[PDB]
DNA sequence: CAAA
DNA sequence: CAAA
């Protein structure tokens, strides 16, 4: 049949990749959320591979974030931001995802206050006990609301009841300001 | 058989007066 | 013969009666009761050739009728006479036009419809009825 | 590939946000349903963040609501109302969602009788034991059926068997009378 | 982004609603299936709210039906019939749904023999242990095959192993012979 | 809103129906797979209703098939074959489905060797412990590769670990060489 | 209704099939991942049938791969690569999938280092305890980044906590440089 | 080779009479 | 439009 | 259309 060439999320190609291992310390919206990026992706297309241990040193119900620095060049008020996640947890905790936007004068944010995070729900492919999947996008104003900060976007992952255990998968996210060209056999 | 390309129909419009209503009404 | 518009069935009452397909070999045959042989009485060893004569003639009158004179008016017209529309109480055909309905194809333009076409028949037309003198109160009906 | 720019639900952008914490008292359709909004969103685009405890002080099988005040300006008989939810519960209860419409002369409804609520089913992204997800919409007549009331719409969340426990996520909903413009690289 | 205005099922608007409580007696296809409608929806758009107890007084594996009377006015051979369901059961039984068509000289069918029911599978949004969801449609000949009966359509719900327990949700179904108009901001 | 009239699978209408009861003996690809059709659907549109017991008299991990005889009239090299399944099992076994093609000089195949079966994966609506759902299609060459046989297609259902128990639902499948006409209100 | 002829993945037709049995030794990204293909599909359309035992002789959390050799003829920078998987595991482990790209001067790779593998997330149809399903695609640069190697693509399957047990299903993958023609009744 | 853009075909329509059916039938 |  |  005819191959479908449209998609809610195009995963960055050869660039913007960072592997993250270690302990992921989920947190509650009342505190500061963990932004597991020290070498935070730039090109505003980010692919993050996960192979770490979901540790509950803090609260049992929280959320961690993966982010990227929004390119603000475009004069357009706002553009689309897509994400594509695939996470498999060991400890049944019924994960959950979505897209977020937050600012910070800091270039490489390590954590962001929950009262400083904006949410954008997205259709979750799946949300089983140990695996959340999703490939979707949302509309987000790309310009810094406070003269001075850098704008950040990414997918956030939460749970009502986390469970210590290894987590693995990929967290991809992109600011659509380019549609990847592709061999379409009939043109 | 008429050539033209289909036109939408206009007014249902004569002899003497029909409508007496008390004066002029548009 | 339907007495009232309520003796009419679903389809008819809403859409009109059905008519005959355009005349062709099977849609326009010879009236089903068409004579395929005419028998004539014979004695046992002889035949009236003078009778055989009338016999044929008679058949003729019968066929002439069967074939194209089933209606009274047609029979009279046959003698070279005429019949008012009031004679056999027949509607008066005041005007009859006809035409072929043509149109165009709309081309498909999307990934899957591209290369497909839908036909939109759409013909304009005039149906003009020359001034007509209405002798008695009645109805002017126009059907398609 | 080509980025998809259509979507069943556009989450409000910088405005219309309210965080709700505390106890959510699910109820049965025979009683009055809890409308967890005191500061009920106006612009008729609503984003509600949840970080509260699902408490069963009443019945074990019920439903709670999140709502917004429909803008009735449009002369159009009715417009589309989209919702995008992502809820993760601790207590396995097999959540469920949908869109609803109800009127009330009250400006800030605290609860609405079940026999006064209209339902509009929507494809649920997921409905696992502890997480319901959905991004869809439905057609709803936007004009007040009873001369005088204000029209409300929102997503309702129900369960056949609830279970005391923390719930977290986002409840977004919008009345489409505006499609957010967006940078489309090829135009 | 651009709001999507197409959908497999449009839930009836202000009309055709009936609430059903009590005991739902699922049955096997070898017997007569329970049609939980006494006041069966007419306009051939039906919305049914469920708040009853799934009781297994008969067999443990069966199915119940929700139906509506098909409008046969249309001269078109057959039209589309969409359904949108959201059911949350207490007793884990892995529900299942689909669309059905059946005739009966009876105006308000209370039950229909299984050997007299026609099936039309539909993509199930979800089919977890305690919640089935689905918003889809199917092509169905709308004219009475036996000179005299009335044609019925609706969604059927089955299970391989039912489990006594309360069930809640909505069962919507419609015969598409009208597409609801809607405010589309850009026209 | 606008009603969607496209779909990956159109379930046959008034014809091609066969009910199958009894014992379904799943098998492994190393042996001969059970083709539960004696009165195998012809018109190459098949609807099969299931109300039987999933018995493990052979291996614990296997697969059973539902098939139809492909119409080979079309000069087109190959056409689309859609399937729409909804199965609810009692015994948790995590079902799975897909479309298959196989030939056989036999008119009414009772079983087919696994090394003689061709697979075509399809997006599974759901694949929970006790219910698999799917409505999709695939491209399949419709002409007999071996001068003489009849071509068969259908959906196959497998499991890594089956479990004795009743199964219920519908197995629909069709060779698209006809798109069912349908009342579209706006034309 | 109208049959849908577009699709994210077209499963290869009569060619490119390989059956794989035996032990699948999942591995962690810190080591070398198992590429279960000795007779690796060529035509860059691959269909792989699985009937083997998921063995944990190494680590409990890992991932295995199924791959194909990318045709590099096309002068186009990059083309689409679709995959369609259906896996049913015995041992509940919450599987997970995605598409990958990796190079190697070796013609028939037996394993590939994790730090040498590129990820491309895809919407997972399902991700239950014992069955992952997915039919999607992604954009991938098809030219060898290191003058000399052959480019490989395929679907990878991972888990946070594997569990010894039989696995069954199909792993299909294709490089779209051809759209299969198909009988469309209305043209 | 004829220039024109494809036209749909009309009537299958001469000498003397063919169809005798008893009288006039439209 | 007094088709006064 | 009596192609009487
Ligand atoms: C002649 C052509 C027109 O349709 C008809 C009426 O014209 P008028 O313009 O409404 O008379
Ligand atoms: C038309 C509109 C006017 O009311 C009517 C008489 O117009 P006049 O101007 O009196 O005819
Ligand atoms: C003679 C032959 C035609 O059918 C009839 C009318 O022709 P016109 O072209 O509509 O007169
Ligand atoms: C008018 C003028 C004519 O004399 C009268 C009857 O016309 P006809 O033609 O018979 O009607
Ligand atoms: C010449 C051109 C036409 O196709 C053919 C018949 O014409 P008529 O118009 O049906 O004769
Ligand atoms: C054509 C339609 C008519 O029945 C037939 C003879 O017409 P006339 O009028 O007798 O020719
Ligand atoms: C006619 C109607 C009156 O009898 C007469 C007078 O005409 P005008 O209208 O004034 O003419
Ligand atoms: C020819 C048929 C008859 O023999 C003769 C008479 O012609 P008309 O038809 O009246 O002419």
């Amino acid at each position: 049949m005819y191959q479908n060439f449209v998609t809610k999320h195009d995963t960055a190609i050869q660039t913007s990749r960072f592997s993250v291992t270690g302990n992921v310390i989920p947190a509650a919206p009342t505190g500061n959320i963990p932004v597991i990026n020290g070498g935070s992706i730039t090109a505003e297309r980010a692919v993050v591979n996960l192979y770490a241990n979901m540790n509950v040193s803090t609260s049992s119900d929280g959320s961690f974030i993966v982010a990227m620095k929004v390119d603000t060049s475009p004069t357009d008020p706002n553009c689309v931001i897509s994400a594509g996640v695939n996470l498999s947890f060991a400890g049944t905790s019924y994960p959950i995802v979505g897209i977020v936007r937050f600012e910070s004068a800091s270039e490489q944010p390590t954590s962001i206050a929950g009262s400083e995070v904006e949410h954008y729900p997205i259709e979750m492919s799946v949300g089983s006990g140990g695996v959340c999947s999703a490939r979707d996008c949302a509309t987000v104003d790309i310009h810094p609301r406070t003269s001075g900060n850098n704008v950040f976007v990414g997918v956030i992952c939460s749970s009502a009841k986390w469970t210590s255990g290894r987590v693995i998968g990929t967290i991809a996210t992109t600011q659509v300001i380019h549609e990847y060209q592709v061999l379409q056999p009939l043109k | 058989a008429r050539p033209g390309r289909p036109q939408p129909l206009r007014g249902t419009k004569k002899g003497a007066r029909l409508w007496y209503v008390g004066g002029q009404q548009f | 013969t339907e007495a009232n518009p309520s003796n009419l069935n679903e389809d008819d009452a809403r859409y009109g009666f059905r008519c005959c397909h355009l005349k062709n070999i099977w849609s326009a045959p010879l009236p089903p009761e068409t004579k395929l042989a005419e028998e004539m009485g014979i004695e046992s060893n002889s035949i009236d050739i003078m009778g055989l004569q009338a016999a044929y003639a008679q058949l003729h009158t019968e066929q002439e009728r069967t074939y194209f004179m089933q209606r009274y008016r047609d029979v009279i017209s046959s003698f070279g006479g005429s019949t008012s529309y009031d004679a056999d109480n027949r509607p008066l055909l005041v005007m009859h036009t006809d035409f072929w309905a043509s149109g165009y194809d709309v081309d498909g333009t999307d990934q899957s419809s591209l290369g497909q076409f839908s036909g939109r028949v759409q013909q304009t037309f005039k149906h003009s009825v020359p001034r007509f003198f209405v002798p008695e109160h009645g109805v002017m009906m126009t059907l398609a």
